[PDB]
């Protein structure tokens, strides 16, 4: 437990309500390299993500990509999960469009 | 067992050459060596090699690797009696103090006199009932027998005279137990010598 | 433009029974293999992965990567025994060259211990780091005396890297040189006033990774341009997103400026407002 | 600087504590303890990196060792056992361009479910024959040592006061008095040899001398005959003139 993950979430294309786009989410300059990553649709798990291969910068702390398909709309809110032990409750950022 | 070694044991005479082997799986290989055992004593390191080396020496022992075929060997040159030992094999798999060490079973050998002049006799001795088997080659062989007690053959070494002699003892509680009869149950020259 | 060869590894033992070791190597920006704990064999991420070596050449290589992760992972353990370290344990790697032009070439090798660097190898030798604890010192004494680990690890730095190295960059040429063109666009984020405005502009999809982007009033740099992270996307380009704290409308109307290399010069300039 | 063990030999009752001392003076880190069942390899029990550090291999052994000054690493059963019967190495290790391994003169641990039948030697000294001194040149003396028990013991020649080693045999091992029997005694043989002069010489002094290792003071001997101690039995001769 020496450094906490910062996450952003963001997304590969210009989004336009209903259209087919990715949705990514980036944690980076955390250690130990035990982590645990989720992707929510509204309030639920998305089943589909998948991620890059775990690796580190220069000043040794790691950081990953975790991604997934997916049609935004309106009515949808979008967000990314992270848990570690650096952090007592599980940090939750929003997507913002 | 990893390591293995051969042959079990065998029996030389003196001022002969010999050869031991060793053979093992260990995986990585580092380095091995050659302990020699005296009986009743602790092993004493021989030689040490690795890869890099090919050959190593230490008196009268050289040791010769094999890396390839995963195998060593150990020779003796113009062979004496105080050669008769325990030799075993240790390989290691790591080339510092972070590694195991595994040890072969050892070869046994046993190193006989070369005596040039025979002189086959069984005498009487006294205490205040003892008779002794001395000088004779290494042809022969003493073995046990039941309130009579013989004990094996065994080399002695006058260091000063370059003499030495081979020689058993057989003594007995009981009453007729004679000299002349005490060896029958060996295979003794039939040349030996009986007093009186 | 310069192309380093960097191999990490990622190990780390949480008792005495669970443990994990995981590798991969980037050359440049480019992710070029990747080895996991289950795997045996080390996995290509490219067609032109295995540079100019014959398939004969790089399996004695693989052979040694093997015998290597096994062989660390015990004597990681046994450390531990000696030096009275307590699990959990995090070890890492990082080692590599940089062949440079008129064929010569340097070279690395550090580890880092919980995150913080710990030794390296230098010349011929293990060393400690500048500020190293003390246990380090016994660690390098016993590593050290390994003659042929050291003879190994100057073989592959000194001779082996560098010939890997010139096959990549010509085998994988005509990749390295790719040029992906970037689509950018302004938007207007949460307000940091009353009441002033927030100024953001895009820039998604270019490949290679370096960049050059501000907010301008027409040819006059306006600092306070806050950079973001330069984030990746899974097709392996970029994407970056420039902010600025600004009073409303003042601008309106100002500009952004990608400086990017395909655009061959004519690059794109965006406007306030256009959404 | 060497390495040392003590005891060479130790008989003990079962149930009770045994500590075997292993001693080193020269600079050694690293050290092991062996265990060697008769005809079997080496087995590694015990091993130290140096002080402080005291790790097993092998997953079975009961016993314990501790390492609190570089030169002292004792082994230790809390409770003796006929299983631990065995004989005992220690050793160490060094660098300064390969490993090497020096090794100690070993203990012979004999563990017994009592001690009440635990015997000293009885020593003799034999004289040379006449025949022999005629035909040969030569006279050979034999030492006997009989009705020991258990074959923990160590023979020596003394001539004219000083130790020889010249000219002497001894039974590599003892020989069971009563085979076939598990609580049986033991004797064993020695002979020197020397010239026709060297024994007719009367001013000439040979001296057999056994020593055994025994009970120690805190065993708990009930019994009408003399406790069978650690001791050293001797006997011995003079030269004969005719
Ligand atoms: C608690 C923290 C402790 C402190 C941290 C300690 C720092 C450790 C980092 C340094 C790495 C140590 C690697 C040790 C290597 C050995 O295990 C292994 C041992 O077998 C060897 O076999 C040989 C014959 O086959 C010889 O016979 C030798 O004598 C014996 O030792 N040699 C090796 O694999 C040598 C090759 C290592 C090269 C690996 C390079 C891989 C590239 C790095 C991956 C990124």
């Amino acid at each position: 437990i020496q450094r906490t993950p910062k996450i952003q979430v963001y997304s590969r294309h210009p989004a336009e309500n209903g259209k087919s786009n990715f949705l990514n989410c980036y944690v980076s300059g955390f250690h130990p390299s035990d982590i645990e990553v989720d992707l929510l649709k509204n309030g639920e798990r998305i089943e589909k993500v998948e991620h890059s291969d775990l690796s580190f910068s220069k000043d040794w702390s790691f950081y990953l990509l975790y991604y997934t398909e997916f049609t935004p709309t309106e009515k949808d809110e979008y967000a990314c999960r992270v848990n570690h032990v650096t952090l007592s409750q599980p940090k939750i950022v929003k997507w913002d469009r | 067992n990893q390591v293995e070694q051969s042959p079990q044991s065998l029996i030389i005479l003196e001022g002969k050459n010999c050869t031991l082997q060793c053979n093992y799986t260990v995986s990585p290989f580092s380095n091995l060596r050659w302990y020699k055992q005296d009986t009743g004593r602790g092993p004493v390191s021989l030689t040490i090699m690795t890869f890099s080396e090919n050959t190593k020496s230490n008196g009268r022992y050289t040791a010769t690797l094999d890396a390839d075929t995963k195998q060593s060997s150990l020779h003796i040159t113009a062979s004496q009696l105080s050669d008769s030992a325990s030799y075993i094999c240790v390989v290691s798999d790591r080339g510092s103090t972070l590694g195991r060490l595994y040890f072969g079973r050892g070869t046994q050998l046993t190193v006989w006199p070369d005596i040039q002049n025979p002189d086959p006799a069984v005498y009487q001795l006294r205490d205040s009932s003892v008779c002794l088997f001395t000088d004779f080659d290494s042809q022969t062989n003493v073995s046990q027998s039941s309130d009579v007690y013989i004990t094996d053959k065994c080399v002695l070494d006058m260091r000063s005279m370059d003499f030495k002699s081979n020689s058993a003892v057989a003594w007995s509680n009981k009453s007729d137990f004679a000299c002349a009869n005490a060896f029958n149950n060996s295979i003794i020259p039939e040349d030996t010598f009986f007093p009186s | 433009r310069l192309f380093p060869l960097r191999c990490l590894q990622i190990s780390s033992f949480a008792n005495s029974s669970w443990t994990r070791t995981d590798g991969l190597a980037w050359l440049g920006e480019l992710q070029t293999h990747s080895w996991s704990n289950d795997s045996d064999t080390v996995r290509s991420l490219k067609p032109w992965s295995q540079g100019t070596f014959s398939d004969q050449q790089w399996e004695t290589l693989q052979h040694i990567f093997r015998v290597y992760r096994s062989s660390f992972t015990r004597d990681v353990k046994e450390f531990a025994k000696m030096l009275r370290l307590s699990y959990p344990l995090e070890l890492q790697v990082s080692a590599g060259c940089e062949v440079h032009p008129g064929n010569a070439s340097n070279n690395f090798f550090h580890v880092a211990f919980q995150g913080k660097d710990i030794l390296s190898f230098q010349g011929t030798s293990w060393e400690p780091t500048q500020e190293a604890p003390l246990w380090v010192n016994l660690a390098i004494q016993v590593l050290n005396q390994d003659k042929w680990t050291r003879e190994t690890v100057q073989w592959l730095l000194n001779g082996t890297c560098p010939q890997f190295v010139s096959g990549l960059l010509e085998s994988g040429k005509s990749e390295l040189k790719k040029q992906v063109k970037p689509k950018a666009w302004l938007s207007r984020g949460p307000s940091p006033g009353p009441g002033r405005l927030l100024l953001v502009c895009h820039v998604s999809g270019f490949y290679p990774k370096p960049v050059w982007v501000k907010w301008m009033r027409g040819e006059q740099e306006q600092q306070g341009t806050q950079p973001g992270d330069i984030l990746p996307n899974a097709d392996e380009t970029w994407y970056l997103r420039a902010t600025l704290d600004v009073v409303a409308g003042e601008a309106a109307g100002l500009s952004c400026r990608v400086k990017h290399s395909s655009l061959e010069g004519q690059d794109i300039v965006l406007y306030w407002h256009h959404h | 600087a060497d390495i040392y063990q003590t005891p060479r030999y130790l008989v003990i009752g079962t149930g009770k504590k045994i500590t075997l001392e292993c001693s080193q003076t020269m600079g050694h880190d690293k050290m092991y303890w062996y265990q060697q069942d008769p005809g079997m390899e080496l087995h590694l029990i015990h091993y130290s990196y140096g002080v402080n550090s005291t790790e097993k291999g092998d997953l079975s052994s009961e016993s314990t060792v501790s390492r609190i000054r570089t030169e002292h690493f004792p082994l230790t059963l809390e409770s003796a056992r006929p299983s631990h019967t065995s004989q005992y190495l220690c050793a160490s290790s060094e660098f300064g361009t390969q490993e090497t391994q020096y090794f100690g003169p070993g203990t012979r641990l004999l563990v017994l479910e009592d001690l009440k039948n635990v015997f000293p030697p009885e020593v003799a000294v034999f004289e040379p024959s006449e025949a022999e001194i005629s035909h040969t040149q030569k006279a050979t003396l034999v030492c006997l040592a009989t009705g020991f028990y258990p074959d923990h013991v160590e023979l020596s020649w003394w001539v004219n006061g000083k130790e020889v080693h010249s000219g002497v045999c001894t039974d590599p091992q003892p020989l069971k008095e009563q085979p076939a029997l598990n609580d049986s005694r033991y004797a064993l043989s020695s002979r020197l040899r020397v010239s026709a002069t060297f024994w007719q010489n009367p001013r000439n002094h040979f001296r057999c001398q056994v020593q055994f290792y025994g009970l120690s003071e805190n065993d708990e001997w009930t019994q009408d005959r003399a406790k069978p101690v650690t001791q050293i039995v001797s006997a011995e001769a003079w030269g004969r003139a005719d």
